[PDB]
DNA sequence: CGGGAAAATCTCTAGCA
DNA sequence: ACTGCTAGAGATTTTCCCG
DNA sequence: CGGGAAAATCTCTAGCA
DNA sequence: ACTGCTAGAGATTTTCCCG
């Protein structure tokens, strides 16, 4: 399992940790409190 | 390191020091200090320093709206070639975008469009137009313009050309069409030293020709190859190497340890 | 028959990119074209590239120069 | 290189074009063109034709690519020179348009259309359009019920004609045909460009009389002297500009 | 090329085609097409793709104002080390900036400041403060933040640290001081694996020590060197190479073809 | 002599040609109609 | 390496510190410290002292670096714990401050100052300040006419004291002295860090009894066994952790 | 006398940059320090660097490690 | 093979809200 | 489950050209 | 010398109005 | 006549360590 810390929508703040559902090249799909988000990998950190 | 580790954890809870500082100030291995930092949610404030790569398939089009002189210009780009289409429209409406897209699909082989999540692109009218024209819709990640970087760059380029020819036209629509013409046939470069129009013609003709050629070849060439495994279909052979497709997994193997029937 | 078509397919040039490289690699020689993957040869190196990272042309300036 | 003699023999026996012989005998297209054009016994993509039609009180401006049957049609507010000039500038920006055929109508002969043609480098000249208009009207009648407005139906008909109607020698569509024809036109223009570059050179080989230059490639240098094509290595030849 | 050149010039006057297009379409040498483009004022729309490098002398300070939570933070950075000073001020006033700068000059050896052209930095009060403190003023090119990139980056960094510790302080001034402390002594990296405070102490002490050492050496070592020329003053010698200063022009020469008296 | 085409102050337009008075690393000093300007070399082209 | 024997002889004859012997005989500082600390016969930078003074009805808070004479003085709105805590947090962020000496005043003993010290890791303990205050007041009197407000005069006096007043053994200023002292403190901390890293190792050489590790450099391995420092090559030694 | 001071000066490390390179070059050895220029030696290569492009330290972590 | 000029390739940046 | 790019200004390396 | 793990160096990006 | 940088997340190369 992984912890993802991200930055979704024009919010300079960073959120997380979220469950990493999917990882691609340049983007990830995560779940943060029953809300699935798609975040570019530029705006995400996976641990 | 138990004493040093516990001291470093309190020091980080106060100051959020980086792994280098705690390693230097508590005699810690870099792994342990990195673990201390990595376990603090307040320090996860940076993403990985890379970039993705947009789809460049021959049927890929990127659409966007730009604004010039108080008017709206709807711009499409063919990603493979850089060939652009642009039209000045009265408003950023769903029907206007659907009409533009129907024209584009009727003039060129458009298989999918990549747009951001502006209200016009997400309208039901554009969805119906795409359904009728057999176009798939790929929406970018919200507030991520880089996802459509090509069209974004083209926006800049298009505007630049307009700025060069604005005096030659009295309306903005005529200057927009002049800029489209200049970009498509009067600017040369890129992979083939081409213009955008030459490159798009080459891309589309190459797609058709390669499809027909490979169809005929697979019609004639029919073999099964074993390697190291099951009867993988033969794809290509020669020069001591054989490319095969085993269970929809294309792989390259040396000619040694391979049999063709 | 088959050999002429094979040579015709190898006459096509491919410009491709890798997963983490933003620079388009030079005109490799096309060997096979599939629905989602393309098999190319770049300086005695056989590679398999996703279709989304491949621009296949012919380069007419060059076909007509030899 | 080695196949020039076979190529000339094949041309004398069948009078084939240069593309077939260049494909068959692996010669550069310049040499094949030279041996095709050296026999006196062996001796369109940029032309569009436009017209305005009427349907349901709306004037539809239609341009046809004569060589392919490709159509660009749109509903214009009025049969006016300004709309025609805008349509033609758009078409010139989308496709290589060189000559346009019209019917001496009031719009097509306007100063605005002439100025647009002058800017876009299009030549103006004053039966395919009638048949194309009939087919377009038939398709519009077929797909009228699927659209509320006439402009959308027109665009749907253009889509169907250009990509969903297949026929002819090879069973292609109009879009495929136009892409093929423009690709051939690009090849022809590139070959002409190269001939223009190499026609200003003179080669002295083995020294013998001045000769025109045909090819300077990886193997050797192919020239023509006294209506006879020869091949010589670099050090046995001298290429100069006159 | 006269005919092709004249045709290309008219074609460019209409379309502003790039040199590649006109070379391809009029059979022109690349030099001539590049000359055609280079002589059109309407096509000069791009600068060279490089960057400068800010001054990094030991007496160099970069000052700026940033805004957080509706308050103004005046920030100075020592460019050589990255050591920062910051203060929350009531307003972006010239007297406030002059007071901040007088404090900085009284606490550290400040020889010149590099600021943008904000109204406070260009005030007469700051000029008088710099004159009294013996500080030179270097103003950046207007609307060019990159000229003070260091402090700009520090701004971001400072704000980041504030965002990490904002809950530990009730006022913003206390959180600003906490962030300054953390940056100066709790973050390690850079050239010496240092903190900013350690690095600034090292830089200043090294400057003093090297100055005194070189003064003593030049007091003892006294020679004139001829090479290839006049009596250049000897600066350094050894390992088959001699560095000399001839007419205020420092140069390196091999030991061969050189005489020392 | 040189022709300099530049971009001075938040104006997206490009001006010039101007006389190049001085060239440094990263910046140039130019004269455009008796007005001396200092422009970063990122925003200037010299011919 | 070769100079250990000479270094021990020099230390026995003069009882010199490790810095002088490490400079003279080109030894790593760890070995010099070891031979300095092996003889029983041979056996400040972070302390600041603060006080509030008064001038022209304004309370000036002054901190002095005891080792160097460096001063940080500023005019505070009121002699209150909050201003003292803000001043001390600033000073801790500007310099390495470890211990602070105060005079049991109402502000210095407040909970806000204690909390600030706890956050900044400063220890609180309850004659240099009187002389320093006298000198600061003298300088302020000298430069009062050059400033309208008292805070600016205070800062000008701080500037003059820290950089424009030169005296002492070497004729330095207070800023030079404080930078030198903090640089020495950094060196001392680094040496202690390295000793802490290498004190947990045990070396078996030539195998003989366990020995402590001193240096593992480019040449060989320097260890100490039975109060006698030896040098052995790598393959003749084994370094483990206990 | 002079040799001790010379070695002491060479004990200082210099991090420098070139005119068009944005990357700081590694810790060269200091040979001479002037008002506006610094003479350094970087891997058997003697260079002259402007003072505005040179950070001269001592690296105390390393002086105290040998 | 030796330079030398021309071509080609590589590096890097602003602007795209 | 998605994804920075593009075209121009210099700089540096390759290639063609004649002896 | 052969791997293997740890350290070091290189690459690259957002945010700084 | 002045001038992008900085610090962190990965990726790749160097170095130390024991046989
Ligand atoms: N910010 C927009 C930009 C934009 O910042 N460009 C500059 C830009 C910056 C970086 C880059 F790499 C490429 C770029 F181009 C842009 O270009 N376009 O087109 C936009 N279009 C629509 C909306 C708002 C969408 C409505 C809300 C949807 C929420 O789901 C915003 C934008
Ligand atoms: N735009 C300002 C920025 C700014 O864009 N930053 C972002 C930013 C962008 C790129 C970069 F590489 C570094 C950066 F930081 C900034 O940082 N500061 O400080 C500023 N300060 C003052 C004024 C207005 C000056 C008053 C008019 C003077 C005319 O002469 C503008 C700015
Ligand atoms: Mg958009
Ligand atoms: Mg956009
Ligand atoms: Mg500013
Ligand atoms: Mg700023
Ligand atoms: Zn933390
Ligand atoms: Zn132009």
């Amino acid at each position: 399992n992984f912890r993802v810390y991200y930055r979704d929508s024009r919010d300079p703040v960073w959120k997380g940790p979220a469950k990493l559902l999917w990882k691609g090249e340049g983007a990830v799909v995560i779940q943060d409190n029953s809300d699935i988000k798609v975040v570019p990998r530029r705006k995400a950190k996976i641990i | 390191f138990l004493d040093g580790i516990d001291k470093a954890q309190e020091e980080h809870e106060k100051y959020h020091s980086n792994w280098r500082a705690m390693a230097s100030d508590f005699n810690l291995p870099p792994v342990v200090a990195k673990e201390i930092v990595a376990s603090c949610d307040k320090c996860q404030l940076k993403g990985e320093a890379m970039h993705g790569q947009v789809d460049c398939s021959p049927g890929i089009w990127q659409l966007d709206c730009t604004h010039l002189e108080g008017k709206v210009i709807l711009v499409a780009v063919h990603v493979a070639s850089g060939y652009i289409e642009a039209e000045v429209i009265p408003a950023e409406t769903g029907q206007e975008t659907a009409y533009f897209l129907l024209k584009l699909a009727g003039r060129w082989p458009v298989k999918t469009v990549h747009t951001d999540n502006g209200s016009n692109f997400t309208s039901t009218t554009v969805k119906a137009a795409c359904w009728w024209a057999g176009i798939k819709q790929k929406f970018a990640i919200p507030y991520n313009p880089q996802s459509k970087g090509v069209i974004e760059s083209m926006n800049k380029e298009l505007k630049k050309i307009i700025g060069q020819v604005r005096d030659q036209a009295e309306h903005l629509k005529t200057a927009v069409q002049m800029a489209v013409f200049i970009h498509n046939f009067k600017r040369k470069g890129g992979i083939g030293g081409y213009s955008a129009g030459e490159r798009i013609v080459d891309i589309i003709a190459t797609d058709i020709q390669t499809k027909e050629l490979q169809k005929q070849i697979t019609k004639i060439q029919n073999f099964r190859v074993y390697y190291r495994k099951g009867p993988a279909k033969l794809l290509w052979k020669g020069e001591g190497a054989v490319v095969i497709q085993d269970n929809s997994d294309i792989k390259v193997v040396p000619r040694r340890k391979a049999k063709i029937i | 028959e088959l050999q002429k078509q094979i040579t015709k397919i190898q006459n096509f040039r491919v410009y491709y990119r890798d997963s983490r490289d933003p620079v388009w690699k030079g005109p490799a020689k096309l060997l096979w074209k599939g629905e989602g993957a393309v098999v190319i040869q770049d300086n005695s190196d056989i590679k398999v590239v996703p279709r989304r990272k491949a621009k296949i042309i012919r380069d007419y300036g060059k076909q007509m120069a030899g």
